[PDB]
């Protein structure tokens, strides 16, 4: 039981820290709708490509 | 007879050789032919912007 | 110019268009051809591209020209005004946009189609328009906004 709590107090510090990044991608760009995201974050390194 | 027969007993190193090519090659031109239609996908998601 | 309106059951519905080539027709839209030589065309189904088979022979060949890629953001010669933007279609304003007109093309000040409509009955103040393009070398796109009904 501590075992199962460990993993699961260390999962949702991934929740809150790889959104938390993923929330700092695309609000610099979401703001720009006549910018283009480099490919190197709009797949690989973040989530979200381009959407037409 | 002294032994007991098995279900792979008859099945020579010949006879295995041809199940892997009958099967193998088989499975592999399936999924050459489904990462076909995952890469055009991919080419018209690109040309559409 | 040259197009074609779609026939069925006595009123209009859609317009074929025809370029340099290969001829077009909406495939959401369906009927008969108004051209006695045009009734040997193949109909075909296709993607969402509207592909057609434009077998016409050599005897109606060169109608209208197709323009190339880096298109301008000016003036644009529409059937019923005017577009002026490139990426995006223009906001058309109310009364274009009705039913049944499916398939008409946007000239240039050339005299070159650039684009061949599919959609976009109405959005609300303004009107979009689900329309063909081509990106940066020739490459077919079709392009189409939110919430765009077939027009």
């Amino acid at each position: 039981c501590t075992c199962v709590a460990i993993i699961m107090v260390s999962c949702v510090t991934s929740v809150w820290l790889l959104c938390r990044t993923r929330n700092l991608c695309i609000t610099p760009y979401k703001l720009a709708p006549n910018a283009q995201v480099p490919i190197l974050l709009a797949l690989l390194c973040c989530i979200k490509p381009t959407r037409a | 007879a002294q032994h007991t027969e098995s279900f792979t007993s008859a099945i020579s190193a010949t006879a295995w050789s041809w199940i892997k090519v009958l099967v193998g090659g088989t499975s592999a031109f399936i999924v050459l032919g489904l990462i076909a239609t995952a890469v055009v996908a991919l080419v018209l998601f690109f040309h559409r912007h | 110019d040259k197009t074609f309106p779609i026939m069925l059951n006595g009123q209009v519905n859609g317009y074929a268009c025809v370029v340099g080539g290969r001829v077009f027709k909406p495939l959401h839209v369906e009927g008969r051809i108004d051209n006695e030589q045009l009734a040997a065309i193949k109909l075909k189904k296709a993607s969402i591209y509207d592909l057609e088979y434009g077998d016409v022979p050599q005897c109606m060949k060169s109608d209208t020209l197709q323009y190339t890629s880096d298109k301008p953001p000016g003036f644009y010669n529409w059937h019923h005004g005017a577009v002026q933007y490139e990426n995006n279609r223009f906001t058309v304003p109310r009364g274009v946009g009705g039913k049944g007109d499916s398939g008409r093309p946007i000239l240039d000040n050339k005299g070159r189609v650039v684009a061949i409509v599919l959609g976009g009955v109405n959005e609300g103040s303004r009107t979009a328009l689900s329309v063909v393009t081509w990106n940066q070398k020739g490459v077919t796109v079709k392009d189409t906004p939110e919430g765009s009904e077939p027009w």
